[PDB]
């Protein structure tokens, strides 16, 4: 991909009066998201289709059941996480010219509420882990089928530690707000 | 009475109740009325001829 | 593909004199639809012909089946209309060097045209949803076979959100209209 | 491929004292004919030999019947069009030096004499269709066999669109040689 | 990847007062280890799912077997190891824009345990060598089975010197504590 439209975007959105909170926030979301997201990430879901086999001669039975067990790959998830949580922060370019205090307090609490809402839809869709065995009974797969997955330590351990980031987020989001009145 | 063209498997090493087809599952009901009618009627017969001789 | 160039152009192109609305449109097209397409979008329609497989011996009935299904993907649809978008901004680096209002509303109508007409080709040729099933009765195919489809359930959702802000951007266009004469 | 070269060689370029039919034929040329080849061009044609298929055992027929067929691809042809159509403004950058309008005179002449010459081998090689049958009777084919094609309608667009865009410069370039004498 | 993000935030990192120690360290840590991660790395583990094979005709052995040999490839567990080495570092902007020595200690501190904890994490995860023969007794696989290894000779190479960097640096680390009491 382009990471570099968003560096600039965001080097040109940050010249903003903040506070101790908000710097913490940016540097976290800056390190620990993003520069693990755009390096390790793209290389260990290539072959999520191609090494996912079912026990059956039926075609059209890997394609339904794949589907049916991973509608979403979490990175696309994830990318779409970072780029709404920063929106906010890039619509002071917008809102800057125009003049050429309330705006932090509409930011603070859209931010809130996006990042509880992506935490919680993550615990809905995929969950704590993800195991080497499926069942699958969806048409035209006969009555059930095994069907197995490819690398399944690999990305439980991502899972993991995207949980305990967005926590540690939401703890700060919560913190700054409070500070507020 | 009749032979059919599926049978589902479930034993071992058969994952959970697998399908299977059959080959010519109609010349072999064929075959098994036709005996069975014939055995039937040299039953009969063999009854008949221990009545008529039989106490 | 090289987003870098669009990038520049742009950046030189919005030197212009706006209001509060074409920002707002601005905004709006650059986060939720280049970002998007940039970096989420070449890698889910990489494996669709590859993928695609009909029930049958017959060579040259899978070829024909995906030309009929698909005979456009959406990622290239979505990437003219962002270019047919923005053309009436870029311009303006023309029209400035050879003056060196009018051209507003020109631009403007030209936009709400352009916005419109890309909707209503879209929903008559893709519609609201890609099932996993797809019935063929072309040529050299036999009368009448099943194909099946991949990742039916990751581009619904790509349709369903690029529908939602082309429906944005026409409210916009419309309201920057009414605010005319 | 790398297509930073060429744009930082025109910038370099379009220091030159021109009129309002230059600049369109320039934004022109920038726009529907670069932006469309560099983003959306090379992935079209990237299956062309891998997903054409011949209905024979004989070792040899694809490779011979895909040659026979598409002799060249249209990407290229349309990559050389652009640099030979580019190349008259690029010789402005040696012209200056030595220097410290009848080139002006020389550069049109010879626009005119490529862009037309461009256009009518486009005529004669492809056509205006690509049909998703081929019939192949070339050694060693036994006497003749159909061989089916791959996304035969995704490209009969581009071939529309690149015939309409050559027209249209076509005219531009006469309706500024009509205007010196 | 994108190494250049990580280029420009070091570059306006290291602005930071420091001594002979830090700066020896700091080129170590650049060349020794970035350098060869960034161009030698991510070409050998490319092939390591598709020529990893079993001797066995059961669907799902290969898989299994595989994510119980190597559940994280050496690259990532690296390029992990190398972000958080230099973070400590990273955070030195928000301290600055802040006030604008006790850091340093914390700094110290905590790269010591960052190293330390590293090295042994991967004495216990990989060893010393990666030999060509793996067996395996997890599901679906019948109660043992071989299964062998790619290029099993590239990769102790890696292992070995990343050992002995990761040596140095945390001799280096302990030297610069003992430096101040
Ligand atoms: C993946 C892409 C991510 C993008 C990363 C881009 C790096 C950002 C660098 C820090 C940064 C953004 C905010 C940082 C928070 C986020 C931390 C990021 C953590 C990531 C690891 C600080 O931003 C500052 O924030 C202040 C907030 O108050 C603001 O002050 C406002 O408050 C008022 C009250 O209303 C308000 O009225 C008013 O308008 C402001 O007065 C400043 O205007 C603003 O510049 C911009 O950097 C600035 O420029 C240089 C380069 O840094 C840096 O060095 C320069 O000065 C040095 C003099 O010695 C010296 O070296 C050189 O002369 C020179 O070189 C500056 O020192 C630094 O200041
Ligand atoms: C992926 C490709 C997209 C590329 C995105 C490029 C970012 C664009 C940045 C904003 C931008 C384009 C328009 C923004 C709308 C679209 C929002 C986009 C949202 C996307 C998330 C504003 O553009 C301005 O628009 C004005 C319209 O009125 C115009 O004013 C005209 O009106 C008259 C009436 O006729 C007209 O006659 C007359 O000619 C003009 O007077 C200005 O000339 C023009 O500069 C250009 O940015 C400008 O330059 C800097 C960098 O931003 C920025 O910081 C600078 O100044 C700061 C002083 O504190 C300080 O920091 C520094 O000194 C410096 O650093 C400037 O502040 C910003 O102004
Ligand atoms: C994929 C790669 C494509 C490359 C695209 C590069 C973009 C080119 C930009 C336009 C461009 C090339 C020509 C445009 C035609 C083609 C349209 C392209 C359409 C594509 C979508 C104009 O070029 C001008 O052409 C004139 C022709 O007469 C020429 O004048 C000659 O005639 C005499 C008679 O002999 C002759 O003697 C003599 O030598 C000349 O007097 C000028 O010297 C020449 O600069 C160069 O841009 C110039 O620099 C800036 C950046 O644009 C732009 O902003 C600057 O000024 C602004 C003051 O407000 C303000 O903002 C800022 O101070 C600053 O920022 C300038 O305004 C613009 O002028
Ligand atoms: C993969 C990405 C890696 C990024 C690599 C980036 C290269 C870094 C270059 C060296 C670098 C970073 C620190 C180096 C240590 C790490 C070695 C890395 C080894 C890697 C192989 C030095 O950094 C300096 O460190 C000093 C620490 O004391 C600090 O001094 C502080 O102490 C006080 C006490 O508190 C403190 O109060 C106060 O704030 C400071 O006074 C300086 O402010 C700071 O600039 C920055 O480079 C600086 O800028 C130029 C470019 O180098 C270079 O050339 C310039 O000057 C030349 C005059 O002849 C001449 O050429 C030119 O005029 C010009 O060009 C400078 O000479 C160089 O100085």
């Amino acid at each position: 991909g382009e990471w570099t439209i968003l560096e600039r975007l965001l080097e040109a959105a940050v010249q903003q009066h903040s506070t101790m909170i908000g710097r913490i926030l940016l540097t976290v979301v800056v390190i620990f998201r993003i520069l693990i997201v755009a390096i390790v990430g793209e290389t260990v879901y290539d072959d999520e289709q191609t090494m996912f086999v079912c026990n059956t001669l039926q075609p059209g039975c890997n394609q339904a059941c794949y589907d049916r067990a991973f509608p979403i790959s979490h990175i696309r998830y994830w990318v779409f996480q970072i780029i709404m949580v920063c929106t906010p922060s890039l619509c002071f370019i917008t809102y800057s010219v125009h003049q050429s205090s309330r705006f932090y307090i509409i930011q603070v609490v859209f931010r809130n509420a996006l990042e509880i809402g992506f935490l919680v839809g993550q615990y809905f869709l995929y969950g704590f882990s993800v195991p080497g065995l499926y069942e699958c009974n969806r048409y035209p797969c006969i009555k059930e089928v095994e069907c197995y997955v490819s690398r399944p330590t690999e990305k439980t351990v991502f899972l993991v530690f995207m949980f305990a980031v967005s926590g540690i987020c939401v703890v700060l989001n919560l913190a700054e707000l409070n500070h507020l009145g | 009475f009749s032979v059919p063209g599926l049978y589902e498997c479930n034993r071992y090493p058969c994952i959970k109740e697998v399908e299977c087809y059959v080959s010519r599952p109609t010349e072999k009901t064929v075959f098994l009325v036709f005996m069975f009618a014939v055995s039937g009627i040299c039953v009969v017969l063999n009854l008949a001829e221990l009545n008529h001789l039989g106490w």
